[PDB]
This record gives structure tokens, C-alpha cells and sequence, in this order.
RNA sequence: UUAGCUAGUAGGUGGGGUAACGGCUCACCUAGGCGACGAUCCCUAGCUGGUCUGAGAGGAUGACCAGCCACACUGGAACUGAGACACGGUCCAGACUCCUACGGGAGGCAGCAGUGGGGAAUAUUGCACAAUGGGCGCAAGCCUGAUGCAGCCAUGCCGCGUGUAUGAAGAAGGCCUUCGGGUUGUAAAGUACUUUCAGCGGGGAGGAAGGGAGUAAAGUUAAUACCUUUGCUCAUUGACGUUACCCGCAGAAGAAGCACCGGCUAACUCCGUGCCAGCAGCCGCGGUAAUACGGAGGGUGCAAGCGUUAAUCGGAAUUACUGGGCGUAAAGCGCACGCAGGCGGUUUGUUAAGUCAGAUGUGAAAUCCCCGGGCUCAACCUGGGAACUGCAUCUGAUACUGG
């Protein structure tokens, strides 16, 4: 049983953290047409390895910070 | 047209603008009299329409029509007032109810004694 | 919640009888019958869509002795039943006590057959039912109640009866003053210048 | 108060008050103590310490002074700090 | 606690009852935890009048849940009749 | 400020015969308006007294209202005519105030607080 | 007709702190964090189940019932406690009011009644803990303006009555009329006949389960005590209450009004008035024949209501997702370049977010709908179902879209 997050890292300046933007496609509730929608997430990355564009695996965990509900899991794919 | 345009501004209803604000949302309201005049009406037609100015309880100051055949209304008067234009006196907007607080019922009507505050004839 | 007033009144307004009087007479020789009431009965009435509408539900209403608040919730009883909801209407109407009681022969008329009820000289499955409207289901059994089994209206009520076409859908002993409704009477078994759809059209617009 | 078991509960609680002010004082206190030894790096003086502290913040936790879980931090956090100096 | 008692529905001079399970602080007729049978005293008892769910009373029971006096008549009576 | 009081069995029955009472109290209001303006057979005054003052009273006893008006009234004369206008049961209230709004007139009690909402119409406006 | 916002700010280390994770707090360090996918600022507002409307999609809405939140005169604070930063607790400050022998005290109806005030407008300073439920108590019981009930108001919904039948040259009166007659009208009077409801007497369910004395049996125990459980008998517990309902008595007796009748729109004539007085939802009526004003007779539609006003949605495809338009009717920016954004030719492989399938959990109850059941029927109450068209997790499918 793991609940995971997939999307790519929009910045990595903070020491042992990391922002993350999930993005997903979403039907517009009234005129019908597919939207962009994204969500960003302050993620823990203790050893700070990974780096900005790289696309991580995220997972949801106790509050780490004011704002830091999550943690990495591992990365994926990175240095397009 | 576009979706997309309208995914960026959407359909918007237009509200409705009132024909009696000075009701706000209420059946009647009371109010004093102001002036109690006549006033001549619109093309085509011609008469000397009973009006009066009134203030209401809520600040508002409104003309209303006194209809029906005779009236013993003065300033000072206290009025009770409804929604209903006169439309061939633009302005007024509002009727005063006949046969509430001071204002008297229509004098010997017979129909539609209701709409003029009259009691039925002992008869 | 009753029409008291004159009764020929209504049926020289809708251009038939609707036997609101016992049957007794020709009702040619009781009212001017083939015109409306009042000044104007004479003039014809170059009669609009929604006249001959309007009309025909007054003409049911007239013969069931049903005001518009109850005949209202009767169209929307008919509606949401399933089945053509024009039969649906007649079949609610034929099922009233006072109706039925009055098909029995027990009443002279509906409005005495009504009386008969109110006044608690009828029961069904041999309880004391007053209340006109009062919808009677297939096997019930409606009665005289005993006392009310000497009342000289109801021997000449049977009497007028027996002259009337018999109804199918009712099995009626005259002596013991009772009767049973046996069905829902079919579309086939009620007048056939009544035109239901009309009505139907008045209440869906 | 205008009732009369509310007046009767203010009396109480004032009651109450005092009584677990003054203990509650009293615990702080011996706790302080070890605090104060840790910063002035004394090994026996903040074992003394502690020991005297142990069975009185226990005791208050027993007496619902404290909930358990106060107590505990307590001795884990002074437990920690004293045996990584000495 | 978590008591099983009546929340009475049904109209005026109408009784009607529905038991239920729920934490005793909440009001009569507001927020319970799961509904177990209901009581009509006014039933005509030519048919039924009273249905009790007795396998989650139990099951309530056995976790603390207290019965109220009167489905304690109840739960008495309905063993009774069958 | 005075009458005959009797109590009834039921308040229902009691409802139509007050309020009868009241409709032949309003229509001898409204006969007594019709011969006072109608009694001068004329569109105005025949001469200069036309120039009056104002007049609202509310006093907190129902008994001093009719009683005191009556020597109100001993105090007019034909130069300057001096009228009451809405005399009330007691205090003061929101259309009270505004009845001196309209028309301006002195606002007078024999015993009366000002309210709340009293107090805020008063001070804005001039009176 | 608000574009930038942010120093406990964003993160890190460590100490402290909480019931518990946490910039919750503090020190130090890094310089971040938010924002055109609308931050910041401004206006407004309790959210939901659901409610009203609509074929639907929508639109409008959040009384009564139920769930969550927030508040308790205003601002702040913590104390007691499992729980509170406490609706009839405490403390401070403010606004305000009451008592006082003048020195000092006291209080907070957005609990239930009730009062003043505001308003077009919204009820009794009632009865009872008998029932359900809450607090305390082993219990008996005590407390319970929760609740059950009663009073007031046509406010709404539903039911019923205000009589039934017979009654003609078809009266009198009224109204129209070419004075022949037509109409009101079987309507009335008369004749029998019924008696619901209201009135008055008589009788009388159910909401009552329990609890109390005894008794007997079991489990207890040294014990037949006590305790507790379960059977038995005896005497008892209803505020509503003059209950529901049933029987009897008297007599049609006590019970009909409101709007409308020019077209839209069911219902027409006379008299009065004369661009006056007046009507009027929209068109539009009124200067000598006005079915439109006002009265009358007649008629139409509703009926213990009927009209008028207010108000939401509908019809309105008139904000058009379903479901519209821009040459001349409202509408192509005077023209071009172009960032963001939207969209993107064709093949293979891959992925599996969109999309599709299945499984599982959840989607409170009530409401709506379907078939039944109970009050004489109906409103109303109630059993079971269906529905909650939604969300989430897992496992698959890979044509189309995205990588």
C-alpha cells in the first residue's frame, strides 16, 4: 500500500527541501474542454539530490515543516 | 464563441434592475405625506391625476398615485403604499393602498370594493 | 366547498344534462335546456381553443360535484400514474364514495348521494365511511348502514336506478341495501361524449 | 456567580488553583535545578539532580498535575543532555 | 457513554420510535451512530409493530453500549414472542 | 384614559366585537375630516390667519393625553392656530420622529426617555 | 476602475514546548516562500444534506428537520477540569442599567414566556414531567421552558360542512325589450326529507413500558439472609382531557364571500358621465350608442377564501455547455509583429497522466421517487427498495489526447 506523487522539480534552492508541480488534465465542470491544472508541493529532500527540472516520485507523510507534509520517495528522471 | 473563451470569461447573467426600490423587497411600506397634489398626464391623455410625495419609513422619497373617485388625504397623512406604476404619469411608480392607516376607502363603491378599502353594505 | 346555487344553471351552460335532478322529468320541461343561462343565452359563442378547453373540465367537474383545488390534485394523481392519464382522471372521479354510492341506486342524484354519506347512513365492509371523497377499491362492499335502511329516498333512489343502465363494474342486492364494487370500471364502460384529452391539454400547458 | 453550584465551583477551582499552583511551582523548580547543573557542566551535580526530579515529576503526572507524556519528555530530554557531556 | 434507546419520530398523538444506537450526550432526535429496529405503540397489531436488528444490539452490548428501560421492555417482549 | 371593562369566557368571540368597535371609532375619525376641511366651503381662509404652529405630544399616561389636550386648546386663538398632532400612549419612537420630520413642530412630553434608535434621528436632524 | 505580496517571512540545525506532528517558540544558519492556474488588497458571506423552479442542462436558494462550524453585551485573558479558553463560571478593561442609609454594591434573554423599540409583518408572562430523552442517586425519587402538550393567527397543506329531493305558464320584484316577449329561474315560496359539523346530554379506546408490596425458583454464600435475574398474584401511575371514537336530543335549523366579464382571457347589456371623474399587467380606454370609467341586471372564474403588492425560477434559444450571434439589425480592435496561452501534419517504439473497463470502500439519516402498511379519507405518519448520476484506492485495456 503506497500512495505516491509523479511530477518535476520547479525549484531545489532550499536546504533539504524541494518544491515539486504535480500536473494533471482536468474536464472543465461546465464547458467541457481539458485544462491544465497544477498543484505544487513542498517536499522533503534531505542530501539535497535532486535537482532543478529532474522528475521525482513523491509520498505523503507526517508535517516536516510549516508547510512540508511530504518526502521524497526517489527520483525518476533527471538533467533533460 | 470559442470555449476557450469562455473557459477565460463566462456566461454571465445580467441582473435584474428594480421597478419599485423604494419597497426593498417589501409588499408595502409606510410613510408620511410630503405634498398632496394633482398632476396632468402623458400623450394621448389629459385629466388631473391625484398624486402625493411621501416619505417612507426607510428614507426614500417617492411620488405615488391615490386612486379611486375622492380622497381626504393632506400632509401629514400617514400612508401605506404598493408597487404599481400609473403609465401615463412617468415617475410614479408606487400606489397608495386606499383604506389604510389615515387614508379612507373609496366613498359608495359597490365593485371591486376591495381594491378601494371599502367595507361591504349592510344591506 | 360546495356549489349550493342553482343546478340546471350548469347544465344549460355546458350544452348537456349532467344529472344533477333525479331523472324524473324531462328536463326539457323543467328548464329552456338547450340554452345558457341569463341576457345572453341566446348568443352564440364563437368559442376560442381554450374555451372548448376550459368547458369540458367544468363539464366533469359539474357532473362529479368536484371543486378545482381537489379536481386539480386529481389530474396530478391521473398524471403520475402509469397509464394514459386521461382514463387515469375518470377512473379517480368513479371511485369516490358519493359516486359510487350514488351508482348503487342509493342516491337520487350525487349531491344526494353525498348527503347520504356526510350524514353517516353509508358503510363500507361495514364501517361508517362520511367522507365524500372517499376512494372505494375493488371488492369492497358499500351498505345502507341499518338505520339510515328505512329512509324513503333511498327505496326511490333504487327505484330511478333500476331505469338508468346498469353498471357493470357494481353487483347490488336492492333488499339488503348493500352493493359491491367489483373493479375499476374500464374507459369503455363511461359516456363517450366526455373528451378527457381536453382536460389533459387545460393542465399541461 | 448566580447559581448555586456555580458559586460553590468557583470556590473550588479557586481552591484547586492554589493547590496545584504551589506543587506545580515546586516541580518546575527541581527542574530547573538540572538545567542549571548541565550549564555549568557538572556530571554529579545534574544527576543529583535528576534523581531528585524523577520520582516528583512522575508522581505529579500520577496526580494528573501533568499528563504522563510531560514527564517523560522531561527525563528523556535532561537524560539526553546529561550523558553527552558527562 | 454509547446507550441504544428511542428517538421518537411519527406525528402528534402519532408515536413512532426509532431505535438507535448513539452517544448519549447528543439530543434525542439528532446525531446517532447506526439504526437497529423502531417501535410503533400505536400499531394496530394485527400486523407486526415492533422489528429489532437483535444481532448489532448484542454486538453494541458487548462493546459497553447501555439499553435504555424501554428497549429493555422491548428486547424482553420481543424474545417473548418468538 | 377611561371605560367600561368586561371580561368573556373565550378571547375568540371576543376578537370580531373589538374590532368592531374599532370600525366605527375609524369611521367617525374619518366623518369628523370631512366636516372640519369641508365646513369652510372655500379653498383657503377668507383672511391672514393662515400662519399656525405645530404641535407633537406623547406622554407615558394614557389619561393626561386627552385631558391636558382639551386645555391645549383653551390657549388657541383666531390669529395663530395651534393643533396636536399623533398623540401617543408614551416614549417615543422611530415614526414619531419622523412625524415632526415632515412638518416641523416642537416634540414635547409629559414624561418621556429618549431610545436608541430615538436619540440618532433626533441629533442629525434639527429638532 | 486591486499586480505584485512576504522578516517567523520559506527552509535547515539545536534547545524549549504540546496530549501529539509542526516556525508552535527561541537562537544560529541558508535566502528563500507565494503570485496572472489570480497572490496581495477591496466588497460580500456561516458551509452541507437539501429547498424552489426547470423535460433536462441549468437558474435561484440555505426558515422549519438533520450534520459540521462559529458566537454568548463589546475587546482581552487565563483558572478549574477527561473535556472550556465556559450560553445562565472567574479576572481585567469598555459601553450601559439597577440598589444604597452615600461610605459602597449588583447584573448581561441570540434559553422559554413577556416588555420597549424598529417594522408591511410574526403568538401565551399557560399545563405536565404521564410519554420519549438528559443530569444526579443502589433505589425510591428529585431536577429538566429538552420534550410532550395546550393557547393565539385562514400563514400554508388536506378534509368536511354551510343542506337533499320535489316544486311552473314559469308568481311578485329587478333587468333588457323592437311591448310580442326574454331573463333572473327550479331559483324563491310551497311539499315532503335528511341531521355531518357547530349546540346539548350519555358513554368511553390508546399513547403504560414501568415502579411498589408481597411470593416462588435459579445464580450467590456457612446459609432458606441480602443482592440480582426471571416467572406469580394484589393494589396502583395520562399534562393533554370535556381526548380519539360510539350512542341519544332539537330543528334547515347557527355557517358565503372575493375578483373578473375590450383583445391577450372564461364571461354583455342598459343607465350615468363626456379627454371630466376615472381605468390601466401589456396594447390601450374616456369630447353624446363607452361591453374598457362609475352604478345596475346578467354572466365567468375561484370558494373559507378571493384579490392586490412583494419575491425566486419558468416561458426567455433574452449569457445560447446542452442551446445564439457580429456585411446592411447590437457586435471584427484602423493595421501589423509577437511573449504567455490555446491548437497542431505523418511513421515507429515507449510511457499510461487524460480517456476507457472492472473490483473494493465510501457517498449519514431525513427528503425526492417506486411498491406496500397505519390514522373513517386526504394532508400526515411509517416498512422495504431504488436513487444519491460523486469521490477515492487497486488492477487492467492503449485506439485517441499528453509525456
Amino acid at each position: 500500500k503506497i500512495r505516491t506523487l509523479q511530477g518535476r522539480v520547479v525549484s531545489d534552492k532550499m536546504e533539504k527541501s524541494i518544491v515539486v508541480a504535480i500536473e494533471r488534465f482536468v474536464k472543465h465542470p461546465i464547458y467541457g474542454k481539458f485544462i491544465k491544472r497544477t498543484t505544487k508541493l513542498h517536499v522533503h529532500d534531505e542530501n539535497n539530490e535532486c535537482g532543478i527540472g529532474d522528475v521525482v516520485e513523491i509520498r505523503e507523510c507526517r508535517p516536516l515543516s510549516k508547510t512540508k507534509s511530504w518526502t521524497l520517495v526517489r527520483v525518476v528522471e533527471k538533467a533533460v | 464563441a470559442t470555449v476557450n473563451q469562455l473557459v477565460r470569461k463566462p456566461r454571465a447573467r445580467k441582473v435584474a434592475k428594480s421597478n419599485v426600490p423604494a419597497l426593498e423587497a417589501c409588499p408595502q411600506k409606510r410613510g408620511v405625506c410630503t405634498r398632496v397634489y394633482t398632476t396632468t398626464p402623458k400623450k394621448p391623455n389629459s385629466a388631473l391625476r391625484k398624486v402625493c410625495r411621501v416619505r417612507l419609513t426607510n428614507g426614500f422619497e417617492v411620488t405615488s398615485y391615490i386612486g379611486g373617485e375622492g380622497h381626504n388625504l393632506q400632509e401629514h397623512s400617514v400612508i401605506l403604499i404598493r408597487g404599481g406604476r400609473v403609465k401615463d404619469l412617468p415617475g410614479v411608480r408606487y400606489h397608495t393602498v386606499r383604506g389604510a392607516l389615515d387614508c379612507s376607502g373609496v366613498k359608495d363603491r359597490k365593485q371591486a370594493r376591495s381594491k378601494y378599502g371599502v367595507k361591504r353594505p349592510k344591506a | 366547498a360546495r356549489y349550493l346555487g342553482p343546478k340546471l344553471k350548469l347544465s344549460r351552460r355546458e350544452g348537456t344534462d349532467l344529472f344533477l335532478k333525479s331523472g324524473v322529468r324531462a328536463i326539457d320541461t323543467k328548464c329552456k335546456i338547450e340554452q345558457a343561462p341569463g341576457q345572453h343565452g341566446a348568443r352564440k359563442p364563437r368559442l376560442s381553443d381554450y374555451g372548448v378547453q376550459l368547458r369540458e373540465k367544468q363539464k366533469v367537474r359539474r357532473i362529479y360535484g368536484v371543486l378545482e383545488r381537489q379536481f386539480r390534485n386529481y389530474y396530478k394523481e391521473a398524471a403520475r400514474l402509469k397509464g394514459n392519464t386521461g382514463e387515469n382522471l375518470l377512473a379517480l372521479l368513479e371511485g369516490r364514495l358519493d359516486n359510487v354510492v350514488y351508482r348503487m341506486g342509493f342516491g337520487a342524484t350525487r349531491a344526494e348521494a353525498r348527503q347520504l354519506v356526510s350524514h353517516k347512513a353509508i358503510m363500507v365492509n361495514g364501517r361508517v365511511v362520511n367522507i365524500a371523497s372517499y376512494q372505494v377499491s375493488p371488492n369492497d362492499v358499500v351498505s345502507i348502514r341499518e338505520k339510515a335502511k328505512k329512509q324513503s329516498r333511498v327505496k326511490a333512489a333504487l327505484e330511478l336506478a333500476e331505469q338508468r343502465e346498469k353498471p357493470t363494474w357494481l353487483e347490488v342486492d336492492a333488499g339488503k341495501m348493500e352493493g359491491t364494487f367489483k373493479r375499476k370500471p374500464e374507459r369503455s364502460d363511461l359516456s363517450a361524449d366526455i373528451n378527457e384529452h381536453l382536460i389533459v391539454e387545460l393542465y399541461s400547458k | 456567580a448566580n447559581i448555586k453550584s456555580a458559586k460553590k465551583r468557583a470556590i473550588q477551582s479557586e481552591k484547586a488553583r492554589k493547590h496545584n499552583a504551589s506543587r506545580r511551582s515546586m516541580m518546575r523548580t527541581f527542574i530547573k535545578k538540572v538545567y542549571a547543573a548541565i550549564e555549568a557542566g557538572d556530571k554529579a551535580a545534574a544527576q543529583k539532580a535528576f534523581n531528585e526530579m524523577q520520582p516528583i515529576v512522575d508522581r505529579q503526572a500520577a496526580k494528573g498535575l501533568i499528563h504522563k507524556n510531560k514527564a517523560a519528555r522531561h527525563k528523556a530530554n535532561l537524560t539526553a543532555q546529561i550523558n553527552k557531556l558527562a | 457513554m454509547v446507550t441504544i434507546r428511542l428517538a421518537r419520530h411519527g406525528a402528534k398523538k402519532r408515536p413512532f420510535y426509532q431505535v438507535v444506537v448513539a452517544d448519549s450526550r447528543n439530543a434525542r432526535n439528532g446525531r446517532f451512530i447506526e439504526r437497529v429496529g423502531f417501535f410503533n405503540p400505536i400499531a394496530s397489531e394485527k400486523e407486526e409493530g415492533t422489528r429489532l436488528d437483535l444481532d448489532r444490539i448484542a454486538h453494541w452490548v458487548g462493546q459497553g453500549a447501555t439499553i435504555s428501560d424501554r428497549v429493555a421492555a422491548l428486547i424482553k417482549e420481543v424474545n417473548k414472542a418468538a | 384614559a377611561g371605560d367600561e371593562v368586561t371580561v368573556v369566557r373565550d378571547e375568540k368571540k371576543a376578537r370580531e366585537v373589538a374590532l368592531y368597535r374599532q370600525g366605527k371609532f375609524r369611521e367617525v375619525k374619518l366623518a369628523r375630516q370631512q366636516k372640519s376641511k369641508l365646513e369652510n366651503m372655500f379653498a383657503n381662509m377668507t383672511e391672514g390667519e393662515v400662519h399656525e404652529v405645530n404641535i407633537v405630544l406623547k406622554a407615558d399616561v394614557q389619561g393626561s393625553v386627552e385631558a391636558i389636550s382639551d386645555s391645549l386648546l383653551k390657549l388657541s386663538t383666531d390669529e395663530v392656530k395651534v393643533k396636536i398632532i399623533g398623540s401617543g400612549v408614551g416614549g417615543i419612537t422611530e415614526t414619531d420622529a419622523t412625524l415632526a420630520a415632515a412638518s416641523n413642530a416642537i416634540l414635547v412630553g409629559f414624561n418621556v426617555r429618549a431610545d436608541a434608535s430615538a436619540r440618532k434621528v433626533i441629533e442629525a436632524e434639527s429638532l
